């Protein structure tokens, strides 16, 4: 589970 | 359908903690994250932070780090935000949403959102009375119902049962001493009154209370 | 982290017409690999959740009207609706999901139309109140616009402040008018002393007010 779609 | 379903309103104290649940529906609970946001009267909208029900991970906007505390029941398809230590800072209406992590990252389904007033004031039912009108020459006529002296927010007015719909204008409330006075008026033809029944549905959720008034002539 | 800048903060158009929005981010909102800007667009009407309208920058919703256009890459990113509607009344929202999420302040879209004047009805204080003690005295004014208006109250022909709450509705999603309560409290011995109530409603329709009166009989 990542902070966003940057990631 | 995708559903996303919040809680009632809430009061709760000063200083103390407020949980409400985000209850899914229509879809695999497990594959998509789920998004909290704030957004306090007239103002805009504010991340919180996100859960992944597959794994009870989370994330947080950091002003909300040790504020806000997003769990996840598996066996109950259901997301929880807490809220701790609360002050009138956190009152505000707080919407669960789908966000679809992997791909759009976007929040594609929002919950109807959770109202939540911070206060010790006392919950207050409201008094209910009826508005009815001489003539300045209307084939319509216009009726009301004022609702009076009632804490916390929400009320929720329907008239016929929600039956006339259009016609209605329900204004916000405005708070004073504590407690809180809003109208409702609906316009129909002359017609339909006072030939027929119309009444206005007050309900005030805080206190578990339901009024019906009728409106009649003279 | 990530700052969301959103501009104008209100803006003001006829059905019909072409709006645009923009929106501003302080770090790009690209990813490399993807090739996608985590960049969406929200409406928000009055008393209901926010609905998703854009995504990826560009990509429009399911269940969104083609007349919604999203447009921009990096961190400048806009919003246009083409052919504005009344039912396109709202506050729109541009947000980040690039790293967390981050929205923008808003743009509140307000409807501009053709003048209306007020419906105005008075209406006496019910007989259950008055059992009470109190006396209240409600004018509403419905179904007008611009929003401007003044709203006086005359008590046996002379004006009276205290007691008065007003309130406005939020702009309507059928016909973009507006609509006013406005409310005179006294006790009920105070009520009893007078007999002519009047709320005269002051709209720049005219400078005339739109009067409505009482008596107590």
């Amino acid at each position: 589970h990542v902070p966003g779609g940057g990631s | 359908q995708v559903q996303l379903q919040q809680s009632g309103p809430e009061l709760v104290k000063p200083g103390t903690s407020v949980k409400m649940p985000c209850k899914a529906s229509g879809y695999i609970f497990t594959d998509y994250v789920i998004s909290w946001v704030k957004q306090r009267t007239g103002q805009g909208l504010e991340w919180i932070g996100e859960i992944f029900p597959r794994s009870g991970s989370t994330y947080y906007n950091e002003k909300f780090k040790g504020k806000a505390t997003l769990t996840a029941d598996k066996s109950s398809n259901t997301a929880y935000m807490q809220l701790s230590s609360v002050t009138s800072e956190d009152s505000a209406v707080y919407f669960c949403a789908r966000d679809y992590y992997g791909t759009s990252f976007a929040m594609d389904y929002w919950g109807q959102g959770t109202s939540v007033t911070v206060s010790s004031a006392k919950t207050t039912p409201p008094s209910v009375y009826p508005l009815a009108p001489a003539a300045q020459t209307n084939s319509m006529v216009t009726l009301g119902c004022l609702v009076k002296g009632y804490f916390p927010e929400p009320v929720t007015v329907t008239w016929n049962s929600g039956s006339l719909s259009s016609g209605v204008h329900t204004f916000p409330a405005v708070l004073q001493s504590d407690l809180y006075t809003l109208s409702s008026s609906v316009t129909v033809p002359s017609s339909t009154w006072p030939s027929e029944t119309v009444t206005c549905n007050v309900a005030h959720p805080a206190s578990s209370t339901k009024v019906d008034k009728k409106i009649v002539p003279r | 982290d990530i700052v969301m800048s959103q501009s104008p903060s209100s803006l003001a158009v006829s059905a019909g017409e072409k709006v645009t929005m923009s929106c501003k981010s302080s770090q790009s909102l690209l990813n490399s690999r993807t090739r996608k800007n985590y960049l969406a667009w929200y409406q928000q009407k009055p008393g209901q959740s926010p609905k998703l309208l854009i995504y990826w920058a560009s990509t429009r919703e399911s269940g969104v009207p083609d007349r919604f256009t999203g447009s921009g890459s990096g961190t400048d990113f806009t919003l246009t609706i083409s052919s504005v509607q009344a039912e396109d009344l709202a506050v729109y929202y541009c947000k980040q999901s690039f790293y967390l999420r981050t929205f923008g302040g808003g743009t509140k879209l307000d409807i501009k139309r053709a003048d209306a004047a007020p419906t105005v009805s008075i209406f006496p204080p019910s007989s259950e109140q008055l059992t009470s003690g109190g006396a209240s005295v409600v004018c509403f004014l419905n179904n007008f616009y611009p929003k401007d208006i003044n709203v006086r109250w005359k008590i046996d022909g002379s004006e009276r402040q205290n007691g008065v709450l007003n309130s406005w509705t939020d702009q309507d999603s059928k016909d973009s008018t507006y609509s006013m309560s406005s409310t005179l409290t006294l006790t009920k011995d105070e009520y009893e002393r007078h007999n002519s109530y009047t709320c005269e409603a002051t709209h720049k329709t005219s400078t005339s007010p739109i009067v409505k009166s009482f008596n107590r009989n």
